[PDB]
């Protein structure tokens, strides 16, 4: 319901902390690191580095990513509109 | 690695006003970063004009392509102003 | 007497003069290269120490943080273009909620 | 493994970039471009490594790195 | 109508000429550097790079609207999509 | 003067950039965003060549002015 | 005898050792660093010459033009990264119409 | 300033196939243009490992780091059997 979710925007939106758990993303990283290299060992703060910088990725991806959604008539977010801004951004896989 | 610096302006603009460790650690991106975004421009006008001394003129037009505006100005400004001291300060 | 007080300046000329001969930017750096960068850096400092700060006191508070730092940036039209393609650690983003919700 | 990040976690981020409703599947696809931004910015992170004849990648990797690609964070260093 | 329209594409995505009278485009440049300096003068060529450069330009530009005017349901392109897609871009005025 | 542009040519322009239909209203837009263009791009130019002392914009201007709009052009030196 | 031909290259060796030091990018440059430099640059301009080559071909053509390096930077995806933010002077577009219409 | 050596590549890839000035005016446009990249990187890494040579390791990692996938690969295999013609032909 539209209440809670502008709440929520507010409240997130204030806010100034790390959404995603340390852990899981910490793996992340080694999980990948493993490919370029077997014997990789990253710092606690590259890793932090390296999260402070994929989470403002993200959001600066979804601001866009919502003006897509906008865009149409919609206020709900879809793949398409995910793509679409990365499309206009130069982004690529 | 500016900290000293960078506090010391921050009393002379908010003489109560602290700042954090993290923050100092922001501001100090910051100076490194136009640092060795206006001395690589500095360094390319200087090439251009074959040129093989990066000149306190290199420094303005430099300022003049990567600052904003009316930011821009100022900073020119403070720059001549302060150039200026200096070498009649001798 | 001190290049940075000649000068009338806080932030050292004498090691941005260090910093702009050893990154091999120049053959040869003039004298009033670092004096006139120095500035600049200065100004900028204070510049946008000065919003930062602003900011802190807006809120609450009397140390500066990150988050200041960055409603301060994002703030001044000016300043947001020249570090436009800038993340500030911990500087979270900007309030705002686009106006058809 | 980016199965560990998580549906709140991509919804607050989705929450701090101002969106409102998010579809069931901008869950999955979001976990697409994560790990495709991260593995182009680990890459040239440990291309880096791999030069100053390091076994740790240190933070001013991921700087250098993230300046290679555009995006250029304070907070490190510099 | 349709037809003419795609058969419009076909030909001038298959051109390589610039689409602007060299002569107006000339006048625009001098009409705008006055005001950054009055003794200015441009070379043809510098002119010229000018010319190949606005018009790439704009016709990536066109692209990227194209591609938000689709977004909606539509294939005619307004304002409201140069605009989607210059905030994507980054770009400002 | 920038009226000199022409319904005509932005219409090509629009079609090389794979356009079928085009509201009457984006001709004026599309001026606006050409002249900002020229602008910065001009501005920038002409701040190189009151570097050398010329009174004339040389082509490799234009270029290094590009450059620093982040958009390089080939076919004028380099 | 020749560097360039030592190091069996088309590109000048020696051109390229000298803008390596005169950009004053280093402030000494190694011996190998030219003819490693040179060497990618051939390589390179002998890739895109000659996809371009074929590009000139398949149209109708023996000289090639702008378009044929349009053409074949934007066909080979590689390629299309590299020179992603570059514009072919009368290289033109790639032909290209949107399925939906 | 390249055409020499971009035509004789030519020849080499297609020696039947003939290039336009203004196309010769982009291959230079381009040959600079990577000459210019490759050797930004290649001294901005000499720069954060304190090193005052630019060696062929630089232009190595330069090149991984600029190139395109596959693309690199070959750039250094050609690069490092180039140099190493070098070397040993004294």
């Amino acid at each position: 319901p539209g209440t809670v979710a502008l709440r929520e925007i507010r409240r997130y939106q204030k806010s100034t902390e790390l959404l995603i758990r340390k852990l899981p993303f910490q793996r992340l990283v080694r999980e990948i690191a493993q490919d370029f290299k077997t014997d990789l060992r990253f710092q606690s703060s590259a890793v932090m580095a390296l999260q402070e910088a994929s989470e403002a990725y993200l959001v600066g991806l979804f601001e866009d990513t919502n003006l897509c959604a906008i865009h149409a008539k919609r206020v709900t977010i879809m793949p398409k509109d995910i793509q679409l801004a990365r499309r206009i951004r130069g982004e690529r896989a | 690695s500016y900290s000293i610096y960078v506090y010391k302006v921050l009393k002379q603009v908010h003489p109560d006003t602290g700042i954090s460790s993290k923050a100092m650690g922001i501001m100090n991106s910051f100076v490194n970063d136009i640092f060795e975004r206006i001395a690589g421009e500095a360094s390319r006008l200087a090439h251009y004009n074959k040129r093989s001394t990066i000149t306190s003129r290199e420094i303005q037009t430099a300022v003049r392509l990567l600052l904003p505006g009316e930011l821009a100005k100022h900073a020119v400004s403070e720059g001549t102003k302060a150039v200026t001291k200096y070498t009649s300060s001798k | 007497k001190s290049r940075s007080s000649r000068a009338g300046l806080q932030f050292p000329v004498g090691r941005v003069h260090r910093l702009l001969r050893k990154g091999n930017y120049a053959e040869r750096v003039g004298a009033g290269a670092p004096v006139y960068l120095a500035a600049v850096l200065e100004y900028l400092t204070a510049e946008i120490l000065e919003l930062a700060g602003n900011a802190a006191r807006d809120n609450k508070k009397t140390r500066i943080i990150p988050r200041h730092l960055q409603l301060a940036i994002r703030n001044d039209e000016e300043l947001n273009k020249l570090l436009g393609k800038v993340t500030i650690a911990q500087g979270g983003v900007l309030p705002n909620i686009q106006a058809v919700l | 493994n980016i199965q560990g990040i998580t549906k709140p976690a991509i919804r607050r981020l989705a929450r701090r970039g101002g969106v409102k409703r998010i579809s069931g599947l901008i869950y999955e696809e979001t976990r697409g471009v994560l790990k495709v931004f991260l593995e182009n910015v680990i890459r040239d992170a440990v291309t880096y490594t791999e030069h100053a004849k390091r076994k740790t990648v240190t933070a001013m990797d991921v700087v250098y790195a993230l300046k290679r690609q555009e995006r250029t964070l304070y907070g490190f260093g510099g």
